[PDB]
């Protein structure tokens, strides 16, 4: 009845409609400031000196940029990682040049998504659930971290980081990939496996459970009306699916477990994604992905190209051209 | 900038506080099973 | 469950390892000595490590016709003897 | 009740098998220093610069002030061996003690004697084991200090002449310096405690972190947790576990950057050069180069209207140019005597540069922390010829990747610890579902 | 294509005279060269100065001479400049600077030969791609 | 009983692998598919088509080796063995890129048999046939990947060579010829096949998570049972919880699981519209008001300009050694580069 | 009584066969030299 107890019971009841939680206490604020702050800038900020040039990128739509082509840009490499916020700039002015709203957004979505991910515990110890479905979500969050701030912090600019746009995003891949030679390293070919591997076996699992529905309605209305929610008979045949699914292939690569059908659901993507942003964040250290060029040569000495050389004379083009004005000096060490 | 520096000083300690203190506050009794 | 036997059971069998411990590498030192003999260069067309170029050639000898193709090919082969 | 694939956790209750498990690791860790140590003093060739060579240990022993002289010159070999056999040797006693607590001893220690027994739920006992590692770990960190101090010093990149090993006579004790570095901000230019750049303060924080560590001990024997954290603790050996993995996914993220920034603790001479480091030594190098051909390179206006060599920082101090601007708060002992109040002084730059900075730029430049899985050293498109990735590479990612699996792991135990505690970790009561007892959201 | 003795076959001084490397020579000095030397010179060019290279035509042009094994042999123990006025033996490793290049202290005068026995067989073997930088990758 | 039907009895026997009628089209062609690109990636070289090494026997791992293209040369031939290329010589046929369409032809009819498969077991064992269905989606993708966009080029020289660093450099192709990152049906595709990777996820997850306590021990899996009526996690709780961390949740497991269909298949769907689009070089490469206003506006510079930069670096790099064919001699002063690199 | 003969024998043998043939000719071809 004390107040601190009313507000702790409020805080912590799994009665609103949307749970608060005490995780809940930072994450509302923070991903509040970053959205409201990201949705004004891609509106309406001024051009950004992402690699501190001056040379500033237009990135909101006021300033002719279309949804494909518009971002949040950077802040300034002449920043590298000092912190920048508001109150450091000698006005708005300057700081909106400098690109200090993407520290704001990204420092505060971080953090809101890191309590984001404790909501999910916490709600889940409210309602007597099992503990993990965090876990699953912490590989998204890993990889939002790695193209944030690990990326930046190895290479020693934000300017680095990923934008906060869809064309920003490209201009990201396609520099990381000539930088790192991303492709050819295994931690982004295991994200991929678990990304296509995620979306197979979506379709798979979905597909047979599809299939064996048991038959509860007639052909004029939707079959999705056989099941009501809370019912406590399962609504298809595993026997059937599992039936099907051991004779297309043969009978012991097919589930008759659901417990284990369902793990595996959840553990092939998450363990690749965790990969790949593992990749992300070890290449920030400059771990490179496989370096074959020049690997095979004849009985003279001649180079014999492989699809490896190949691939690095696309990776020299976009390494010369990727901020063109920026380099006075051969080597692009970071 | 200096009243926007400290207005966010203190919005921050705020709510880090409710945090640290209602996780302070027998967090572990608020479950659906077992109370301690 | 469909009748065949068991594969757990076959290869702790004493009679599947007598016969294994002999076709298993008896493949493996074949396929062995398809390249260690060449074989396997001739059969596939593929070049050996001396005759990629010409000696002083830096050409790559690249096939430019559809229906005369193995004719050029032909004669790449012979501008090495 | 655990599958075979999650067979240790069937040791929660046994402390005598939990024992032998715990101590038969640790002899594979005190194993793998030691073999790893003889592995590459086997293969080291001291005219080659250690990161040329993928040694990890070695550049360790080095900085405590063994087997080195001026300027990282390796002396004298015998103590990497002395290193490698001692441990080598200690891990067979850990292997011994592990297998036979693990296999042969009695399961549960608590009968035999009721000191090295104990129950998870005695908060008691658990904070008297706390203690008792507690002054072993303050123990460990005053070694260091009598290392520095009694034995031989350490060595230090920063040694007027090149480096060399140097006896620490007065470790900073000023609390004010020592926990200034905890409340410096983690961001660029100030760094947290990573920035630290000088041996005085490393001994110094040292002398703190034993003496608190000790105290600490002595008040986990002798006290009981209040209850305030009886309250908001989970008291169970899983809870525990998931506590220490959080703490070790932590410094695990620390070490990382430690040993991607900081050359002091981490010399340059052993480890290779920072990337930071690297990327100024650059645009030393060029600065160099087109100086001696006649360029002012303090008037030399680059393509962007920036100097081609030479700006300014966003707080006004002269540093070096093109993409390392974001690199200016990099400080190495082959850069600073370049460096006035205001920065890099243009007439030290005109007058002052000698030849062993030319050279220390050249390699530190050629040796950049970039390099293929494959060990391909230098960017991306570079050919192969150069076997080289710089060890703060492999030092930085591998130490990236545990402390990011540790911090799952903490997820992972803490939340199972949690549902254990309240009784729901194996799932849902069908017939005592909370939700349904819940009223309706909408 | 292979190995063969013309293309092994380098000037061994400015008068004209020729030597014949060995198989074994030439791989020899390309292993040295990627320990001593690659770290700057990695396919034929200077990562620290680019605008000079080890191409054929660049050495035959320098003062003195560097397109032949004695003027190598010669420019790793006494390294001058392009235009012979000054030495950099303090700068670029050298037998003579072997106290402050430390890889050089084991380099013995056979050594010496098969490095710039590498270095002038190379152009031979792979030609614009040494010293012409990543346009030739 | 004629022997057509007992011929039926016998495809369609209970053994370990199952036959029937589909297994004619499909083991056959799977197998050969399967053993042309083990074949050539072992043995095959890529020499007189491409000027490539891509086999082991030539030096080349597993990441670099391919079965390559067949040369620019051959237009769109179905380079039969008994054709006029080959004129019966395994070997020619092997060196000008036979295998190339060997694979490409006999993994199209497998691919065929495979859904054929899909449905003739779908039939024998009473369920509807969405798994099949589902199975359009990877079919749509092979055939206009790897048969509509080189037919709509100057040859098969251009589509994807079978390998893990050939498909890399298909990869980056299509972003510098064909800008394929700014095309919105490949935004559809990768939304269809990261919301999958994300249900697969979640689901899995939420199932985990929501269990029915049916056993007494640590290991949950024990304790279901393939033919228990009862649900095995409670859709209640699962409900509950998603609403109230994120709003809305599933109330209906069969909408659920046909959406976890729906969303892969269509997002693989949209992404081969796209690539049909590529076939004609009918490119979303670029937004004509930018190029106006930058035309116009040296000042004016966004992220959809950086990348064209980039898209024509990658061009003129990689145009010469990828199309020998094109004796492309770009000298170096030429070459688009910025400053410095 | 257990067929030994069957389709999946066959099956089996289709892919094994050549398997261990094309992993000793790859063997071999670690030892090939330019
Ligand atoms: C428990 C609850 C925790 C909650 C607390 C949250 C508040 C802290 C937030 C931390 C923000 C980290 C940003 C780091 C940015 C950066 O500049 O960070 C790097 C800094 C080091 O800073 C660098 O420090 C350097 C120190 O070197 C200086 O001094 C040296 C002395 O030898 C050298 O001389 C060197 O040349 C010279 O520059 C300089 O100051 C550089 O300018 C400066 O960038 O690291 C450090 O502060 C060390 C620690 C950084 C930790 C970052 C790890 C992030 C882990 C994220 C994992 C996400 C996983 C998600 C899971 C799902
Ligand atoms: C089926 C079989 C079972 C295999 C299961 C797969 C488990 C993973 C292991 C892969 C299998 C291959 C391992 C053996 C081949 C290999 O690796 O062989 C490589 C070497 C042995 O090869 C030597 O590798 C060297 C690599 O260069 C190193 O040595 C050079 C020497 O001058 C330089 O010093 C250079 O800078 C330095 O980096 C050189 O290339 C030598 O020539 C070459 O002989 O083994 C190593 O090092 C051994 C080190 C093993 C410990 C790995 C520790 C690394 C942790 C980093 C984690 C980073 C995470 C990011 C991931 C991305
Ligand atoms: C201090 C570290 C530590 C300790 C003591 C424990 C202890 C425990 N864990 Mg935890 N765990 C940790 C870290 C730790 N964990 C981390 C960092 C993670 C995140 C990855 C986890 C994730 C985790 C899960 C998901 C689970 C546990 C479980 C358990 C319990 C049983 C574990 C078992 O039998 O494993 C048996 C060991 C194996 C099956 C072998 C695994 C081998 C790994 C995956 C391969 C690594 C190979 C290497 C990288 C390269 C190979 C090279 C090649 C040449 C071989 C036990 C209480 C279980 C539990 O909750 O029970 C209470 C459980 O389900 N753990
Ligand atoms: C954990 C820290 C760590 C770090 C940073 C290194 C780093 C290094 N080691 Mg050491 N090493 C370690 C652990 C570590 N090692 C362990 C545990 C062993 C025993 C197996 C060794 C045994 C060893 C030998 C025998 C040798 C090295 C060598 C090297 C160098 C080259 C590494 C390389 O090419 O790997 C290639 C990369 C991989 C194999 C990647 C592994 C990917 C894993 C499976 C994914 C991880 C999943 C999760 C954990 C590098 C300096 C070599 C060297 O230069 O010696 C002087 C060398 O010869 N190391
Ligand atoms: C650091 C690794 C590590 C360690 C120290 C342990 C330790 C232990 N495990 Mg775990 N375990 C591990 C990894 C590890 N495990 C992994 C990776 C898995 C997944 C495969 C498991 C799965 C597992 C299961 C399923 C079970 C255990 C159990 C046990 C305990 C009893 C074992 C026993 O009686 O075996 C007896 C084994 C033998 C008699 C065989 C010989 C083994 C010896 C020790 C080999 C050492 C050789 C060495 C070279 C000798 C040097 C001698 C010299 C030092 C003097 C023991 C404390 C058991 C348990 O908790 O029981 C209650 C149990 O049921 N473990
Ligand atoms: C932290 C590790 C650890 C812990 C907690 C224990 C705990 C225990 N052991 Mg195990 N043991 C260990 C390590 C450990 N041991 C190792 C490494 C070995 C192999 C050398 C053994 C071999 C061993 C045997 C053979 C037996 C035990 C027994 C016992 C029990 C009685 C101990 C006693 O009264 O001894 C009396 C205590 C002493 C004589 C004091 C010893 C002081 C040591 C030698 C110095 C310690 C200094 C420092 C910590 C060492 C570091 C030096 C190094 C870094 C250079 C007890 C539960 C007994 C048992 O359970 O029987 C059923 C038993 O028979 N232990
Ligand atoms: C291995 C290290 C270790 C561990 C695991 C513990 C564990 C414990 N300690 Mg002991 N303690 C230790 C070392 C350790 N201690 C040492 C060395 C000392 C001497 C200084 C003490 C002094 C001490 C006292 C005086 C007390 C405890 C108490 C406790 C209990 C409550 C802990 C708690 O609520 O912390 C959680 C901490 C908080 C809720 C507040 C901490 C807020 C910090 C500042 C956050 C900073 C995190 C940030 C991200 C990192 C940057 C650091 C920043 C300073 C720059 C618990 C059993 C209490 C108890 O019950 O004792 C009987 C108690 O009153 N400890
Ligand atoms: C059964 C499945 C199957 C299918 C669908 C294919 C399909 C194909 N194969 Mg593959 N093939 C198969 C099995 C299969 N093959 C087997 C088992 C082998 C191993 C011997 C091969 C070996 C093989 C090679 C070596 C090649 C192909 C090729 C081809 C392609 C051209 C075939 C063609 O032109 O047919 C033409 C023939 C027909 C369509 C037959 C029609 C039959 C009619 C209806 C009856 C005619 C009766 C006769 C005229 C009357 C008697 C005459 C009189 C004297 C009495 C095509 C994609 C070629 C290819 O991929 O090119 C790149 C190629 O080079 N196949
Ligand atoms: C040595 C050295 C030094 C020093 C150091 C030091 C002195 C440090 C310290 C450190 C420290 C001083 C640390 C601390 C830490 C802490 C922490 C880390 C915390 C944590 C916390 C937590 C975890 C909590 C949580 C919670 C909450 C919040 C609520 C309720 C529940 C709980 C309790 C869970 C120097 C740098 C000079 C130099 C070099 C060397
Ligand atoms: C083309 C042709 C043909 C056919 C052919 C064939 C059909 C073949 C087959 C082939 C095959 C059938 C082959 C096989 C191969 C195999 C391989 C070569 C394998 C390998 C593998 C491996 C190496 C593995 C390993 C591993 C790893 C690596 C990791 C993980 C684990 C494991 C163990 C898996 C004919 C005659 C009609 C004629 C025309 C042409
Ligand atoms: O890749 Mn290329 O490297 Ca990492 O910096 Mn140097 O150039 Mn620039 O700022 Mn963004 O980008
Ligand atoms: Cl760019
Ligand atoms: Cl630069
Ligand atoms: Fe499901």
């Amino acid at each position: 009845a004390n107040l601190w107890e009313r507000f702790c019971n409020w805080v912590t009841s799994t009665d609103n409609r949307l749970y608060v939680g005490w995780f809940g206490v930072i994450m509302i604020p923070t991903l509040l400031a970053a959205t409201i702050c990201f949705v004004i800038a891609f509106i309406a900020a001024p051009p950004v000196d992402i690699d501190g040039i001056r040379e500033p990128v237009s990135g909101s739509l006021l300033y002719g940029n279309n949804i494909i082509t518009g971002a949040v840009v950077p802040s300034s490499n002449a920043i590298g990682l000092h912190f920048y916020p508001i109150w450091e700039a000698a006005s708005l002015d300057e700081w909106l040049y400098n690109g200090g709203p993407y520290q704001l957004i990204i420092f505060h979505f971080l953090l809101g998504a890191s309590c984001y991910m404790g909501r999910q515990w916490e709600l889940s110890y409210r309602l007597g659930m099992r503990p993990w479905i965090c876990v699953a979500y912490s590989a998204p969050l890993a990889s939002a971290f790695a193209v944030f701030l690990i990326y930046p912090i190895g290479q020693g600019s934000f300017s680095d980081g990923m934008p906060l746009g869809i064309s920003g995003t490209f201009n990201f891949m396609i520099v990381f990939q000539a930088e790192h030679n991303i492709l050819m390293h295994p931690f982004h070919q295991l994200g991929v496996a678990g990304v296509f591997g995620g979306a197979l076996f979506c379709a798979m699992h979905g597909s047979l459970v599809t299939s064996s529905l048991i038959r509860e309605t007639t052909e004029t209305e939707s079959a999705n009306y056989g099941y009501k929610f809370g019912q406590e008979e399962e609504t298809y045949n595993i026997v059937a699916a599992h039936g099907y699914f051991g004779r297309l292939i043969f009978q012991y690569a097919s589930f008759n477990n659901s417990r284990s059908l369902h793990f595996f659901l959840a553990a092939w993507p998450v363990v690749g994604v965790w990969f790949t942003a593992l990749g992300i964040s070890t290449m920030a250290f400059n771990l490179n992905g496989f370096n074959f060029n020049h690997s095979v040569i004849d009985a003279k000495g001649n180079v014999i190209n492989t699809w490896a050389d190949i691939i690095n004379r696309a990776n020299l083009g976009m390494e010369v051209m990727h901020e063109r004005n920026a380099h006075n000096f051969p080597l692009d060490l970071a | 900038m200096e009243t926007l520096k400290i207005t966010v000083y203190i919005v921050v300690t705020f709510f880090v506080l409710l945090f640290v203190f209602g996780f302070l506050s027998g967090d572990p009794a608020r479950n659906p099973k077992r109370k301690d | 469950t469909t009748g065949e036997r068991p594969f757990s059971d076959i290869i702790t069998s004493v009679r599947y390892w007598v016969i294994h411990s002999i076709t298993i590498p008896a493949l493996f030192i074949a396929g062995w000595l398809f390249v260690s003999t060449g074989l396997a260069y001739d059969v596939f067309g593929t070049p050996r490590p001396d005759s990629y170029y010409a000696q002083e050639q830096r050409s790559i000898p690249l096939v430019t016709d559809r229906f005369e193709a193995k004719q050029q090919v032909e004669t790449f082969l012979e501008q090495l003897k | 009740g655990f599958a075979w694939w999650a067979g240790n956790a069937r040791l929660i209750n046994l402390s005598g098998k939990l024992l032998g498990a715990h101590v038969a690791h640790a002899g594979l860790i005190v194993f793998w220093a030691g073999a790893m140590t003889l592995f590459e003093l086997a293969h080291f060739i001291p005219e080659k610069p250690m990161y040329e060579q993928g040694l990890i240990l070695i550049p360790h022993i080095a900085t405590l002030g063994w087997g080195v002289g001026p300027g990282g010159e390796v002396v004298d070999t015998f103590p990497f061996f002395v290193v490698g056999v001692v441990h080598l040797i200690s891990s067979a006693v850990l292997g011994f003690g592990g297998v036979y607590h693990a296999i042969r001893g009695p399961e549960t220690l608590e009968e035999y004697s009721s000191f090295f027994g104990y129950d998870w739920k005695d908060k008691n006992k658990m904070t008297t084991i706390l203690g008792f590692h507690l002054i072993v770990l303050g123990i460990g960190a005053l070694l260091l200090v009598a290392k520095a101090m009694f034995f031989g010093g350490l060595y230090d990149t920063w040694a007027p002449g090149g480096g060399d090993v140097r006896v620490i006579t007065n470790p900073t004790l000023d609390p004010r310096v020592i926990f200034g570095y905890l409340l410096k901000s983690p961001f660029g230019g100030e760094g947290w405690i990573v920035s630290v750049n000088n041996l005085e303060d490393v001994v110094g924080g040292h002398i703190w972190i034993g003496l608190i560590c000790i105290a600490g001990g002595i008040w986990h024997i002798l006290t009981t947790p209040f209850g305030w954290a009886r309250r908001a603790f989970i008291w169970s050996g899983e809870a525990y576990l998931s506590y220490s993995l959080g703490a070790l996914s932590m410094m695990g993220f620390i070490a990382t950057c430690f040993v991607w920034f900081n050359n002091t603790v981490y010399p340059s001479e052993f480890y290779g050069p920072t990337g930071p480091e690297a990327s100024q030594a650059q645009a030393m190098t060029f600065l160099i180069r087109d100086q001696k051909l006649g360029a002012n390179v303090g008037s030399a206006q680059g393509p962007t209207g920036l100097g081609k060599y030479l700006m300014r920082s966003p707080t006004g101090e002269i540093i070096f140019g093109g993409e390392t601007m974001r690199f200016w708060d990099f400080r190495g002992p082959w850069l600073e005597p370049l460096r006035g109040p205001n920065g890099l002084d243009l007439n030290k730059i005109k007058n002052d540069i000698q030849p062993w900075q030319e050279r220390r730029a050249a390699e530190y430049m050629t040796h950049a922390p970039l390099g293929s899985l494959n060990s391909v050293g230098g960017v991306a498109t570079e050919i192969n010829s150069v076997n080289f990735v710089s060890p703060r590479s492999w030092l930085a990612t591998s130490h990236f990747v545990l402390a990011f699996f540790f911090l799952v792991g903490h997820l992972w135990h803490a939340g199972r610890a949690r549902a254990a505690a309240a009784g729901f970790e194996k799932g849902i009561d069908r017939e005592s579902e909370p939700v349904l007892s819940m009223p309706s959201l909408d | 294509a292979e190995l063969t003795p013309e293309v092994l076959t380098v000037p061994l001084n400015s008068e004209g005279k020729t030597i014949t490397l060995t198989e074994k020579q030439y791989l020899e000095g390309k292993r040295l060269f990627q320990y001593a030397c690659a770290s700057c010179h990695v396919g034929g060019i200077t990562k620290t100065n680019p605008s000079l290279d080890l191409r054929t035509e660049t050495l035959a042009l320098a003062t003195p001479p560097r397109d032949n094994i004695e003027g190598l042999v010669d420019y790793m123990k006494n390294p001058t400049t392009y235009d012979g006025e000054q030495e950099i033996a303090e700068v670029h490793p050298s037998l003579r600077s072997a106290d402050i290049f430390p890889k050089m202290r084991n380099l013995t005068e056979k050594d010496l030969v098969a490095i710039a026995g590498h270095i002038l067989v190379e152009p031979k073997i792979l030609g614009d791609k040494w010293g012409g930088g990543k346009v030739y990758y | 009983r004629g022997w057509f039907d007992i011929l039926d009895d016998w495809l369609k026997r209970d053994r370990f692998v199952f036959v029937g009628w589909s297994g004619i089209l499909l083991f056959p062609c799977a197998y050969l598919a399967l053993g042309g690109w083990l074949t050539g990636t072992t043995f095959v070289t890529s020499w007189y088509t491409h000027g490539l090494a891509s086999s082991y026997l030539e030096g080349c791992n597993f990441l670099t080796v391919a079965v390559s293209t067949p040369a620019n040369s051959m237009g769109h031939s179905l380079l039969l063995l008994w054709g006029p290329e080959a004129q019966g010589d395994f070997t020619r046929w092997c060196q000008l890129g036979g295998l190339w369409t060997f694979i490409a032809l006999h993994g199209a009819f497998g691919l065929i048999g495979f859904m054929l498969r899909q449905f003739e077991i779908a039939r024998l064992v009473g369920v509807r046939p969405y798994n099949a269905i589902a199975f359009s989606a990877p079919i749509a993708v092979f055939v206009s990947v790897f048969l509509i966009y080189p037919l709509g080029q100057s040859s098969w020289f251009f589509a994807p060579s079978f390998g893990v660093a050939a498909i890399f450099r298909f990869l980056l192709f299509f972003q510098g010829f064909h800008n394929w990152t700014l095309n919105p049906f490949h935004m559809m595709g990768v939304a269809g096949v990261l919301g999958g990777a994300l249900l697969c996820a979640i689901h899995g997850a939420t199932v985990e998570n929501t269990l029915f306590q049916d056993g007494e021990g640590a290991s949950t899996f024990r304790a279901f049972n393939p033919t228990q009526a009862e649900e095995t996690y409670s859709m209640v709780t699962a409900n509950r919880f998603w609403s109230q961390i994120f709003g809305i949740a599933f109330s209906n497991k069969r909408w659920l699981h046909f959406f976890m269909l729906f969303v892969p298949v269509t997002g693989l769907w949209m992404s081969a519209i796209g690539v049909v689009g590529l076939a004609l070089n009918l490119r979303s490469y670029d937004f004509i008001s930018q190029e106006i206003r930058a035309a116009e506006d040296p000042e004016f510079e966004t992220f959809y300009t950086k990348n064209l930069l980039l898209n024509e670096g990658i061009r003129a790099w990689m145009a010469p050694q990828d199309q020998p064919h094109e004796n492309f001699v770009f000298p170096e002063e030429v070459l688009p580069r910025g400053n410095a690199l | 009584s257990y067929p030994i003969f069957t389709v999946r024998w066959v099956a089996v043998h289709t892919l094994a066969v050549p398997t261990i043939f094309f992993l000793g000719a790859i063997a071999a071809m670690q030892f090939i030299q330019r």
